[PDB]
């Protein structure tokens, strides 16, 4: 998850020379780019924007997985979103694996795994 | 034996002197002032005296008897003072941590070696001997060639019921036999993250791995490593079988990978750290951010074999069905192929 | 370095057949060069496979050389020659 | 005196199967609650037997306690029944029966239970080596760990020291009491001293502290020999046992306390480079 999909074979090639060598692009190597990456998506101006206004987390997860094959596994939520009074705090906290009935707010970020495009 | 022999000889000689003097009398008193003491009674008198007990039931009455008793007191005290320090504190020395671990049946145990100090042991015990951990039946056995200081001794005393320590070197086969490395579930090697030469310390850890695998090739070893390249040296040990549980945890690699993934998506490091860490259960009722955050913190990460009902279905379908029906989130799969070994695929596409 | 050389692979073979001799300070570390599953890890220095094959030079043999020199001078004069 | 009969009895008693061994070992050790409650039960029964020993030692050693004459004899008979069953069941589970035949608890059992059986059989009781049951108070320390009462290792060590000291005190007092109530065999039991058990305890306490009043002391030859041997053993055990444990315990932090705020007095905290 954290090393960018480093394979033991690449480790062996590094060990053979203690360096990273370039290589001409081939279909087999150009097909290695097709792996998911960690990303954060906002709900302001996108296909899921209408989900932000009180929509359930499960609906967003199912829609993302079905349409774009993005795996949403956490919410990055403003620390003062639950407060009724306005606040200037920009800091956010982490809510990993929310349940289906979780309610969203438009000012939320989604932790997701995106396929290569 | 010299001590015992000289002590018994002096005891018997003094008893004989007292017997001879007491049974005879004072020559100036015309041999009239005499007392009837058996030799064994004199032995009893001498031992009662030399213990500074002095019952008074048996004692010397003649002038020569009292004089010899006083000189026996003086000589015994002088000999004791001049003799006991050297010999007794030569003998009264015992090795504090030279014992051997006793393998209790039905109780697994692991052996922890490497850099063992206050900080490393404290961190390892906090992560391992956590209160929130329920089923921990393993006993931790530290093996290190440096005797612990006061703080480490106190820390070991605190966890005396599950933590033991032994003074030995993992590179010594005798010390490996002492801690019963054959019956150990696993060997965990800790490195010091703060050293002038990380390469030399990594080489030392690899030396320890080589020694442990030489003694018993089938044990499972988890070793902390400082630099990424040095992990290559762990592939030159034929006994090192990472497909059977042998693991190297590269501190720099994982640390900076967490940091870089946080750069890509901030807060990911906290999520990951909470996933594989154990947390005590805490209730928050007031509407705050802690209440929402703890609900996510309640989760952990597990591995499970997929049911045969899922076979033939694409990954998105299986994951969506698991989430909607089973209330589980499935993130990655272990794909085993004929061409290549098993590989971890995180969120594979619908083409799989 | 010994194991790194032994684990190499070359295109026409492998590195286990490369002739190497390793200086070792400790006698107990000599057995680490034999990757075969030695049943007894308590064998004497001269009975280990790396020592018998000559692929390891134990520095402790110079103490035995000193003892032999004490017991017989001429032996040293032969060895140096 | 019929000390010969009981002494000979105790001396003679002194000198799928693996599945049964394991099954016995399951209910004897601390893994199961059955073994734990069995340990607590044998400890409580040992305390009761020691109390019965004190009560019977208030009486002369060469007594004629018939089975129906004194109830305490019947309760002690039941105690010995339980003890006999207990070590008989522990015997089979022994992986090395020889070593468990030469353990202190087994020795106490051999020197205690068969003498009680013979005393009940002949309806004439002899107050013999029944004080050895006190050696079953060291396990008290372990029991104070079973019920989750002792937590600090130093507290467990202190309880172990106290239990060992009390057991040795009572056992040596019992030896002295038995020897002095009777006489020397070669004097045909003519030089015997009327000495209660508590007087023997007091004498032993005065002796071990090297006070040595002399108001109560050993008179018989066997009594004096046992007193000398007790002095030797106490001095040797002290020298070889107190340094380690005591100088481990007798250590305290010099400046580990907390500040006590005195009302009507301000204070400041100075930190940093303090030399």
């Amino acid at each position: 998850l954290v090393t960018g999909g480093a394979t033991p074979e690449l480790e062996a090639l590094i060990a053979e020379e203690n360096a990273l060598r370039g290589g001409y692009s081939t279909p087999q190597t150009l097909a290695n780019r097709d792996r998911c990456r960690v990303a954060q998506l906002a709900l302001l101006d996108g296909p899921f924007a209408d989900l932000g206004d009180g929509g359930c987390y499960g609906d967003l997860f199912c829609k993302a997985l079905k349409t774009y094959n993005m795996l949403c596994f956490g919410i990055y939520r403003l620390r003062d979103a639950h407060l009724s009074t306005p606040s200037q705090c920009t800091k956010r906290y982490v809510i990993t694996n929310p349940p289906y009935e979780f309610e969203l707010v438009p000012t939320d970020l989604i932790f997701c795994l995106m396929q290569f495009d | 034996v010299n001590l015992l022999s000289i002590f018994i000889s002096t005891w018997l000689t003094a008893a004989g002197f007292i017997h001879l003097v007491e049974n005879s009398g004072d020559p100036w008193e015309n041999f009239q002032n005499n007392q009837a003491l058996t030799y064994w009674e004199c032995v009893y008198l001498l031992m009662v005296t030399m213990s500074t007990v002095g019952y008074g039931d048996v004692y010397a009455k003649t002038t020569l008897g009292r004089l010899f008793m006083v000189f026996f007191i003086l000589g015994g005290l002088a000999m004791f003072a001049s003799y006991v320090p050297e010999i007794i504190e030569l003998i009264g020395n015992r090795k504090k941590y030279g014992g051997s671990y006793s393998a209790v049946s039905g109780r697994k145990h692991i052996v922890v070696c490497g850099h063992i100090t206050l900080e490393s042991v404290s961190n390892f015990l906090k992560a391992f001997l956590h209160k929130a951990r329920d089923d921990v039946n393993v006993e931790i056995v530290f093996l290190h060639n440096i005797s612990p200081n006061l703080e480490l001794e106190a820390l070991f005393k605190r966890h005396f019921t599950q933590v033991e320590f032994y003074q030995g070197s993992v590179l010594n086969p005798h010390d490996l036999a002492r801690v019963k490395i054959e019956s150990a579930d696993a060997c965990l090697i800790l490195a010091n993250k703060y050293c002038a030469d990380p390469d030399a310390e990594d080489a030392s850890n690899i030396m320890r791995v080589i020694s442990i695998k030489n003694y018993h090739p089938k044990i499972r070893i988890i070793t902390q490593m400082l630099q990424y390249h040095n992990k290559a040296h762990l592939l030159n040990i034929p006994s090192w079988n990472w497909k059977e549980g042998d693991d190297a945890i590269c501190l720099a690699e994982l640390k900076l990978g967490f940091i870089a993934q946080s750069c890509l998506a901030q807060g990911l490091s906290t999520m990951l750290a909470n996933l594989f860490s154990m947390r005590s259960f805490i209730k928050i009722e007031e509407d705050t951010w802690q209440k929402y955050y703890l609900e996510g913190v309640s989760n952990e990460m597990y591995t499970e074999y997929l049911s045969s009902a899922f076979v033939g279905l694409s990954f998105p379908t299986v994951c969506e069905l698991c989430f909607v029906k089973l209330k589980l989130l499935m993130i990655a799969i272990e794909y085993k192929s004929a061409n290549r070994e098993s590989r971890i695929l995180i969120n594979p596409g619908n083409h799989l | 370095a010994s194991l790194n050389i032994k684990s190499m692979q070359f295109d026409d073979t492998t590195g286990v057949n490369i002739p190497i001799i390793t200086e070792l300070v400790n006698d107990t570390n000599v057995q680490f060069l034999d990757q075969n599953n030695n049943n007894n890890p308590d064998t004497e220095l001269y009975l280990t496979q790396p020592f018998a094959c000559g692929t390891a030079f134990a520095v402790s043999v110079l103490d035995s050389l000193m003892s032999a020199t004490y017991f017989n001078d001429n032996i040293l004069t032969l060895i140096r020659t | 005196r019929m000390w010969w009969a009981f002494l000979a009895s105790s001396m003679v008693t002194f000198f799928w199967m693996t599945s049964v061994k394991d099954w016995a070992g399951v209910m004897i050790s601390a893994q199961t609650l059955t073994g734990r409650v069995l340990v607590v039960l044998v400890f409580a029964l040992s305390i009761g037997a020691l109390v019965i020993y004190f009560i019977d030692s208030s009486n002369p050693i060469e007594s004629c306690q018939n089975f129906y004459k004194d109830f305490t004899l019947q309760i002690d008979m039941a105690f010995n029944v339980f003890f006999l069953l207990y070590f008989g069941l522990r015997f089979i589970a022994a992986n090395d029966k020889l070593w468990f035949w030469l353990e202190v608890n087994s020795v106490v059992d051999f020197f205690t239970v068969p003498p009680v059986f013979v005393s009940v059989y002949l309806n004439r009781s002899w107050l013999g080596l029944r004080f050895l049951r006190a050696l079953r108070l060291i396990q008290f320390s372990e029991i104070l760990q079973f019920l989750n009462i002792l937590k600090t290792s130093n507290s467990i060590k202190l309880v172990n020291l106290l239990s060992i000291f009390i057991s040795t005190w009572l056992t040596a007092a019992g030896f002295i009491h038995l020897v002095e109530n009777s006489g020397d065999p070669w004097e045909n039991f003519q030089n015997n001293q009327a000495l209660t058990y508590w007087e023997c305890v007091y004498l032993l306490m005065v002796t071990m502290s090297t006070v040595g009043y002399g108001d109560v002391y050993a008179k018989t030859t066997l009594g004096r020999l046992f007193m000398v041997f007790f002095i030797l053993g106490g001095l040797a055990m002290f020298a070889s046992y107190v340094p380690e444990i005591i100088e481990l315990i007798g250590n305290r932090k010099k400046y580990g306390g907390s500040y006590s705020a005195v009302s009507g007095r301000k204070h400041i905290v100075v930190c940093g480079h303090i030399t």
